[PDB]
């Protein structure tokens, strides 16, 4: 076997662990996991969680801004399941696009129903005589986010 | 083609129209068929009945799910 | 993980020397992570408004 | 230095703008797909 | 004992699929640097001002550095010291000075 | 991106598409009554 | 015009909605006339839907004027210090309802540009990012050309 | 019956509160502020579209960078993300790689693995070998 | 004061001077705690006071209300009452000593394990940034700590 520059491939080899090994080393990464979540060693939890159409990285004890009116009432609070990601400083976990609603709850305060500041549209249009303005106020909800739970269940 | 592609309900891009096979249908999709795709429709599980009209899914491969997300 | 507000800033917008060798090398393959580097497009911080920018010396 | 005369996409000397791998990938996508949409008209 | 990533730096990174198969899960504790990858702390601290005759006048001495620069050898000066360019440290307009917001917003 | 393998897969080009992102209503009662539907 | 006009972050006074919902209005001064025709619909909102107003929010105190005034108006004033007149002159029942449940839904903050549509305190859970903080450390702390 | 306009000191008035902050004669003279005022209105719906656009290039970006910094790429990293089946945009990955970074070492750890898993199971030529990070997941 | 005159408790308080003096308006918001206080069971009130003032650290950390200016020997009492021995400082990572931006990491090792490290300007300032860390860690504030909770028991 001669050693030529391209006779070898310009990357290095990869090599990869057996299946059932994988699968018993994933079963001890789980219970691991499961233990830490039981005897409840986290500090506070992240959330990457989806929510009127968008993707929010969302903390407890913080804000959201809601583009489109909700038919809620102030101070009434809500449950959100669309959980894509959970997480604290040893921990971290992936849905596949999405969590269980067993696994993870996440609870939201709607503080205000509002209207935004009025936006300015106008649309001009060169030496046609063409202008049109017109002026957009777009409700609004601001949501307050208080806890971010996660039941100790996990497969 | 212009005229063809809108007598085919075929105004609104990227969303699918369900036709027949027949050579009626099959000329005007001749002439303009460098303008569009075209699948069978595969029924898995059958042609869905009229209890479950509002359960039907469309999966972009070709097929007519009936029953979708069921409880 | 736990800084105050002034050395947490001072140390996310921290200025990095970088050490470069040019000997046997490309001077448009060297340019190109000079430039990298000299934009501060290597950090996940960056943006076009802020003094991110790192320094690279070549020998 | 050099020129291109009169407009670079009208007349009897144009741009000499050549044909790209993209635009050669693309066209045999699309042949592919038109290929598939006559097969299907077929029967 | 796998990783698709070096465990030098960051987080010892260890991941792991749910049995039931819809959660990837990943243990991700701190690294932290060692003893051994660390220099001692610089020790400075000497005075030269320091006078055996008078130590009023030895620490008046310490305070008597002191120097006045014109405008121009302080601005290249400034560029050599802070590496930037010249343009910046010139000083600027009535207008622009009265356009800049008295109270600007604060976060966090 | 990612369209094509989505389309082997059997998924839309689009994750908006028909997904369990999608069908499923984003918020609901904390005591567990069901929201109101979307109008989409 | 972002430019043009002022901007505020995105925040919620004394941290309203994180122990218990306060609602922040505090009350509703309307002006109106008995005679004028523009003060019908003011006049039709006094007469049905105010005292259910009330029931259904007991936190804010309504006061009713009618006064020889040409424009009716309606004056909320916020737990936040905060005034807003708005003119209710010459509109539907529904459209006062409507406008009066808006006013009562908000905060009382100044509705200008929104800098960011989120807000949060301790965002650097488990660390920030530093230039360090995915680097690896030579043995020793060394220098690349540093010999000791 | 004369007719004239009072109000035209709140007619002009209303296109010069927009145009206070004008270099030159724009901000007084109204000849000059009312196409100050128009190109403004018109660049401001014209980079509201852009800003869309522009966030996203620099989530790209920082993506990019905090990806490097591992020693993935921004493809191989983006589609063999995609791959495992999480759905997340690039503005919530670029805020993961700002503001969590063992979460994004984590999330560059299961990318190297996928484009490593995809690799391998494009070199043996087979379907009998499925990976546990290449086996797909039905909705229920 | 600020959360009396955001609750407008100076817009009910009778006094003279509208502005109502910072301890006046204080007198009155206890005045109100104790009128609860008759009025209500205190689980009720305690339920108010963390509702209405722990609610007002979000955000905050320990060292600028403590305002402690030496770190470092409290680190060591505290050491001390821990039982563990001497820290030491070490400068971890640098970038820069005859720039006029210089970075130093200077950790704190106790027993040749690392239990904080910090950032600074000058080398003094990093090691007192460390002895801030090391301190929050062994009192348990920290920006990875439980958040308050707010719940109905
Ligand atoms: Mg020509
Ligand atoms: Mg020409
Ligand atoms: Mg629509
Ligand atoms: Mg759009």
């Amino acid at each position: 076997v001669p050693k030529t520059s391209l006779g070898s491939p310009p990357w290095p080899d990869i090599v990869l662990p057996d299946p059932v090994e994988e699968t018993r080393h994933h079963a001890e990464v789980v219970g691991q996991v499961n233990e830490l979540i039981a005897a409840g060693r986290y500090g506070r939890l992240f959330a990457v969680v989806h929510f009127a159409g968008h993707q929010w990285k969302v903390t407890a004890e913080d804000l959201i801004l809601i583009e489109n009116e909700l038919d809620v009432a102030c101070g009434e609070r809500i449950r959100l399941e669309k959980v894509l990601l959970v997480g604290a400083d040893n921990f971290t976990l992936l849905g596949k696009p999405l969590l269980g609603k067993e696994l993870v709850r996440v609870e939201a305060t709607v503080i205000e129903k509002t209207e935004s500041w009025p936006k300015i549209n106008m649309k001009f249009q060169k030496r046609k005589n063409y202008q049109r303005k017109r002026i957009t106020v777009n409700p609004q909800t601001v949501l307050r986010i208080n806890s971010i739970e996660i039941a100790p269940c996990l497969c | 083609e212009k005229d063809i592609i809108k007598m085919l309900g075929l105004e609104k891009a990227h969303t699918p129209q369900v036709h027949k096979n027949i050579p009626s249908v099959n000329a005007k999709l001749k002439v303009v068929k460098h303008l569009i795709r075209i699948k069978p429709l595969k029924l898995p599980q059958g042609l869905p009945t009229e209890e479950d009209m509002a359960n039907t899914c469309l999966k972009s491969n070709g097929e007519l799910v009936v029953r979708w997300l069921l409880n | 993980s736990s800084f105050s507000k002034a050395p947490q800033q001072w140390a996310t917008f921290a200025r990095v020397w970088y050490l470069l060798d040019g000997k046997m090398q490309p001077p448009g393959k060297l340019a190109a992570m000079a430039s990298v580097k000299l934009q501060g497009l290597h950090k996940p911080v960056y943006h076009q408004l802020s003094d991110c920018g790192d320094h690279v010396v070549i020998m | 230095r050099n020129r291109i005369p009169g407009r670079q996409w009208i007349g009897k000397h144009r741009r000499p703008r050549p044909v790209s791998a993209q635009a050669k990938q693309n066209m045999i996508r699309r042949l592919e797909t038109e290929a598939e949409n006559q097969y299907w008209l077929s029967r | 004992t796998y990783s698709s990533l070096p465990d030098d730096y960051n987080c010892k990174v260890e991941l792991a699929l749910t049995s039931d198969g819809r959660t990837i899960v990943c243990y991700h504790p701190s690294v932290d640097i060692p003893y051994e990858h660390t220099k001692p702390i610089p020790r400075p601290d000497p005075v030269h001002n320091i006078e055996e005759t008078h130590d009023l006048v030895l620490k008046t001495r310490l305070e008597e550095k002191g120097e006045h620069l014109e405008q121009g050898p302080m601005i290249e000066q400034l560029s050599k010291m802070f590496f930037t360019t010249k343009h910046r440290w010139y000083p600027r307009g009535q207008y622009h000075r009265r356009r800049r917001k008295p109270n600007p917003p604060k976060d966090r | 991106a990612g369209s094509q393998w989505r389309l082997q897969q059997g998924f839309a080009a689009n994750p908006s598409g028909y997904g369990p992102l999608t069908e499923l209503p984003d918020w609901s009662y904390a005591d567990g009554r069901p929201a109101p539907p979307m109008k989409g | 015009t972002a430019r043009g006009t002022a901007s505020r972050f995105l925040t919620s006074v004394l941290h309203n909605g994180l122990g218990r919902y306060v609602q922040q209005l505090q009350r509703l001064s309307f002006s109106l006339s008995r005679d004028a025709p523009s003060s019908r619909g003011a006049r039709e909102f006094v007469e049905r839907e105010v005292t259910d107003f009330a029931r259904r929010n007991p936190g804010v105190v309504i006061y009713v004027n009618p006064r020889p005034c040409c424009v009716p108006r309606v004056v909320a004033e916020y737990l936040n210090g905060a005034v807003r007149e708005e003119s209710i002159h010459c509109k539907s029942v529904e459209e006062i309802a409507a406008l009066v449940q808006k006013l009562a839904d908000q905060s009382g903050l100044d509705v200008i540009r929104i800098r960011k549509p989120f807000h949060t305190d301790s965002p650097s859970i488990q660390g920030q990012w530093h230039p360090f903080t995915n680097k690896p450390t030579t043995l020793g702390g060394l220098r690349p050309r540093e010999v000791q | 019956l004369r007719s004239r306009v009072t109000d035209r000191y709140w007619r002009v008035q209303e296109v010069l509160k927009h145009a206070r902050h004008f270099r030159g004669r724009k901000n007084r003279c109204y000849r000059l502020a009312v196409r100050a005022v128009t190109r403004a209105f018109v660049k401001c719906t014209r980079a509201r579209r852009l800003k869309k656009r522009s966030l996203r290039t620099l989530w790209i970006n920082r993506i990019t960078a905090a990806s490097q910094e591992h020693g993935l790429k921004y493809p191989a990293f983006i589609i063999n993300l995609i791959k495992c089946q999480v759905e997340l945009n690039r503005k919530v990955l670029a805020d993961l790689a700002i503001y969590e970074p063992k979460t994004f070492k984590s999330l560059a750890a299961l990318a190297k693995r996928r484009r490593e898993e995809g690799f391998a199971a494009a070199l043996g030529d087979g379907k009998e070998p499925d990976g546990i990070f290449s086996r797909v997941v039905q909705h229920r | 004061c600020h959360v009396a005159r955001n609750l407008a408790v100076e817009q009910l308080a009778l006094s003279a001077e509208f502005p109502v003096p910072p301890p006046v308006l204080r007198q009155t918001f206890f005045a109100v705690i104790g009128a609860l206080l008759q009025s209500s069971g205190p689980e009720r009130t305690a339920l108010f006071i963390r509702d209405f003032l722990i609610t007002q650290m979000t955000g905050k950390e320990l060292f600028e209300m403590w305002t402690i200016t030496n770190p470092m020997g409290l680190l060591v009492e505290e050491l001390k009452k821990r039982k563990i021995s001497a820290p030491e400082s070490r400068l971890t990572r640098q970038s820069g000593s005859t720039t006029a931006l210089p970075v130093y990491f200077v950790g704190l090792y106790c027993d040749r394990k690392l239990i904080a490290e910090g950032p600074g300007e000058t080398v003094l300032v990093a090691e007192e940034e460390a002895a801030r860390v090391a301190l929050r860690k062994l009192f348990g504030f920290t920006e990875n700590r439980r958040p308050w909770d707010y719940s109905k028991p």
